[PDB]
């Protein structure tokens, strides 16, 4: 997360981190239940093997209320493609039930219509994670979160180098210096409505990070609820 | 309806009959009321944690 701030006690509990074999953070995730992650395919290229920890927000100590998981199986989105970056998305069920708590806990899933009427017709949404904070920088030690506006469709289209498919969409800024980045992929965007959020979207890519004139481009959670649904149900 | 304020909901809205009909996410429960939702337990889907 490039600008934004610190996740404060509390606030991001359904952020979720796959580390490495040697316990680094490559991607983020959110946790959609007590079996279930939700994550970006585009990372489950980025490890051999990876596990998944929740309730950290400092990875310079161990707090107390982190706990790692290993992986049951990795249900990657069929129609996936690296060279477009279409169908960005990926469901992990856990070995273990994650045990909610103080910095662990679900964020809702919306219903499609609703969501795309009222969530991802609000001024922001919430993106968070350890990654880079600067284009160029390491990976952050501390979570963060960053509040990002909804970006109309058609600007965002004529701001890409790259086809905006059907199955993303945008948000960030145009010129300010604030952006998810390398090491957030995976992670959540979330909308909040009446105190409760939802998740609306997974972190996907975006050409640099924070750059004038290109906006952070997100997996569109709205078009895959039912995949959704289904992944979870097995 | 559900253009309006949501139809007074508290989570999700959806105009059948020409009426408005309010739901919730799994974990909560439809209030009696029929717009507002309960949490059915600690640590319901979209609430920051105090504890
Ligand atoms: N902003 C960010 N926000 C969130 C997550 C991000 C993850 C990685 C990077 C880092 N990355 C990943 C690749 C990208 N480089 S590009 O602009 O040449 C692109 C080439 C290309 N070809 C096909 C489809 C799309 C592209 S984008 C970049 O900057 C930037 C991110
Ligand atoms: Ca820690």
């Amino acid at each position: 997360i490039v600008g934004g701030q610190e996740c404060k006690d509390g606030e991001c509990p359904w952020q979720a981190l796959l580390i490495n074999e040697e316990n680094e953070g490559f991607c983020g995730g959110t946790i959609l239940s007590e079996f279930y992650i939700l994550t970006a395919a585009h990372c489950l290229y980025q490890a051999k093997r990876f596990k998944v920890r929740v309730g950290d927000r400092n990875t310079e100590q161990e707090e107390g209320g982190e706990a790692v998981h290993e992986v049951e199986v990795v249900i990657k989105h069929n129609r996936f493609t690296k060279e477009t970056y279409d169908f960005d998305i990926a469901v992990l069920r856990l070995k273990t039930p994650i045990t909610f708590r103080m910095n662990v806990a679900p964020a809702c899933l919306p219903e499609r219509d609703w969501a795309e009427s009222t969530l991802m017709t609000q001024k922001t949404g919430i993106v968070s994670g350890f990654g880079r904070t600067h284009e160029k920088g390491r990976q952050s030690t501390r979570l963060k979160m960053l509040e990002v506006p909804y970006v109309d469709r058609n600007s965002c289209k004529l701001s890409s180098s790259f086809i905006i498919t059907q199955n993303m969409f945008c948000a960030g800024y145009d010129t300010k210096q604030e952006d998810a980045c390398q090491g957030d992929s995976g992670g959540p965007h979330v909308t909040r409505f009446k105190d409760t959020y939802f998740v609306t979207g997974i972190v996907s890519w975006g050409e640099g990070c924070a750059r004038k004139g290109k906006y952070g481009i997100y997996t569109k959670v709205t078009a895959f609820l039912k995949w959704i649904d289904r992944s979870m149900k097995t | 309806l559900c253009s309006l304020d949501n139809g007074d909901c508290d989570q999700f809205c959806h105009e059948e009959q020409n009426s408005v009909v309010c739901s919730c996410a799994r974990g909560y429960t439809l209030a009696d009321n029929g717009k507002a939702c309960i949490p059915t337990g600690p640590y319901p889907c979209g609430k920051q944690t105090l504890e």
